[PDB]
């Protein structure tokens, strides 16, 4: 009877995926690919954000240091868009309380 | 209350390098939430043995040279003629340091360059 | 008259840059794809230079911008502080 | 003496291999690399200031970078059973390493 | 009148090149160099400890990460010698208390 | 009798499989020298890569070693590896 | 591939396990990188008007990539 819980982003992915391409479906090792890069992208941006921290003197990650690691770690365009999605996420979520 | 004199940890190691120092910047660092007592002793042996080394070729290069005095060069020249400190350090850069003399065999000019005739 | 500025890195700095690379004869095509090459490294570093200026928001650019940003890329310098 | 004393092509190459290989000093002009940096910043960021120290740090990293690029490409020349090195040499390179542009 | 405090392992290099070298001097510039290695390493060793921890779900760095950590980044000979020296100093700290 | 196969050791990875391996790069024509350097380089890479692995397992007092392993000890070398955890 | 995995790593460690995923993803790795190694290989021929590549090609770029030995 005894179980245990591993977590994993895959449902959200799932979701996503319906949302982009109705009538198309996913295999369990292509989940586990986007498991493993989220996990691994997810690993970069926060360490880099805390080495920002720490050169700064700063103990506080904000919005500003993700901001700034993402322009950082990835190129041009693809940057850009991202981060007006972020800024329009904190936009919404800051307003409607 | 005694009040025992209070010897550095370093002093306890038979060590030059600093233990106290390290440990502050293991807490401070988001290394882990907490660190163990042995841990900042054995890094800075590790410090230490691998600073003595650099510094023992170095010091044997400067005699070659005839200098008595370490500078930068001295140090790549160190690096770069041990196999395995130049894959430790086979992406860095050295300021001030250069390369090493070397010319490829095949693009220098033949050894019969003498009488002819 | 300037000339983009690019052209200060002349030809006969080029030479002996490629005189300590071990580099003996050098074709007349070479000077203009290395600054291209070089300007496109340059880029990169003091873009993220920049971006590490403009996080701290200073107007200064300080030495450990370069060595960080230089870092990042796989590109450790050792000489200039940390 | 009437001819001028001239010595045959590659030796005064070779002479400057092994002298610039002793020393160490920078070999190209602060200014002008002063000059190339503030005006590609000032395209990202306008007035910028830069410290000395901060040239100096992108200007070893620049010619240690481009003599590691020289290196790997005159073994490529070798390889092609040449001497002269050419801009295919330097895309070969710049290639392998993931350098791309 | 306003003063700061820079810190670096500037003086303890001193000593060990007064141990290995006593008629021998260095220069300030060779000592930054000596400095910036040592912020090097110390930043690459107590990150692969970190890591090493996380991935087995230990909370706590010890000597024994520390070590693995030492065995994993540098090669061979030096590494062996290297343990030896960390070794040789726990034994000396712990019995001397 | 003597087989042991081919050596008992990595000349069991036959010519023909290099051969494809080849094909994966698109390479057309391969000389007779090339197998044995590339079994050589592969061995090297194997080695680096389970010795980090080995090093993991014994951290954690294991004589299992995990997938986990590999990929850590991958991800040092920088080729990170995806679709096995991690 | 098991028996060489196997034979290596007895060499470090003895008695040692080892999960199938484990020789999976190791296999994956090395023909990925047998992979990338044979297409530098091939540019460093193809630079030299060869079609055939050759020993001292792969040498080249395993030096230039670093991954000396």
């Amino acid at each position: 009877r005894k179980r245990s819980r591993k977590e994993s982003y895959s449902i959200y992915v799932y979701k996503v995926l319906k949302q982009v391409h109705p009538d198309t479906g996913i295999s369990s090792k292509a989940m586990g690919i986007m498991n493993s890069f989220v996990n691994d992208i997810f690993e970069r941006i926060a360490g880099e954000a805390s080495r920002l921290a720490h050169y700064n003197k700063r103990s506080t990650i904000t919005s500003r240091e993700i901001q700034t690691a993402v322009r950082l770690l990835l190129p041009g365009e693809l940057a850009k868009h991202a981060v007006s999605e972020g800024t329009k996420a904190v936009t919404k979520y800051t307003s409607a309380k | 209350k005694a009040r025992a004199k209070a010897k550095t940890r370093s002093s306890r190691a038979g060590l030059q390098f600093p233990v106290g120092r390290v440990h502050r910047l293991l807490r401070k660092g988001n290394y882990s939430e907490r660190v163990g007592a042995g841990a900042p002793v054995y890094l800075a042996a590790v410090l230490e043995y691998l600073t003595a080394e650099i510094l023992e070729l170095a010091g044997n290069a400067a005699r070659d040279n005839k200098k008595t005095r370490i500078i930068p060069r001295h140090l790549q020249l160190a690096i770069r003629n041990d196999e395995e400190l130049n894959k430790l350090l086979g992406r860095v850069t050295i300021a001030q340091g250069g390369v090493l003399p070397n010319i490829q065999a095949v693009l220098l000019p033949k050894k019969t360059e003498s009488h002819h005739k | 008259v300037l000339r983009d500025n690019i052209q200060g890195i002349t030809k006969p700095a080029i030479r002996r840059l490629a005189r300590r690379g071990g580099v003996k004869r050098i074709s007349g095509l070479i000077y203009e794809e290395t600054r291209g090459v070089l300007k496109v490294f340059l880029e990169n570093v003091i873009r993220d230079a920049v971006t590490y200026t403009e996080h701290a928001k200073r107007k200064t650019v300080t030495a450990m911008d370069v060595v960080y940003a230089l870092k990042r890329q796989g590109r450790t310098l050792y000489g200039f502080g940390g | 003496v009437k001819k001028p004393h001239r010595y045959r092509p590659g030796t005064v190459a070779l002479r400057e291999i092994r002298r610039y290989q002793k020393s160490t000093e920078l070999l190209i002009r602060k200014l002008p690399f002063q000059r190339l940096v503030r005006e590609i910043a000032q395209d990202f960021k306008t007035d910028l200031r830069f410290q000395s120290s901060a040239v100096m740090a992108l200007q070893e990293a620049c010619e240690a970078y481009l003599v590691g690029l020289f290196e790997d490409t005159n073994l490529c020349a070798i390889h092609a059973k040449r001497v002269t090195i050419m801009p295919k040499d330097i895309q070969l390179a710049r290639r392998i390493r993931g350098e791309r542009a």
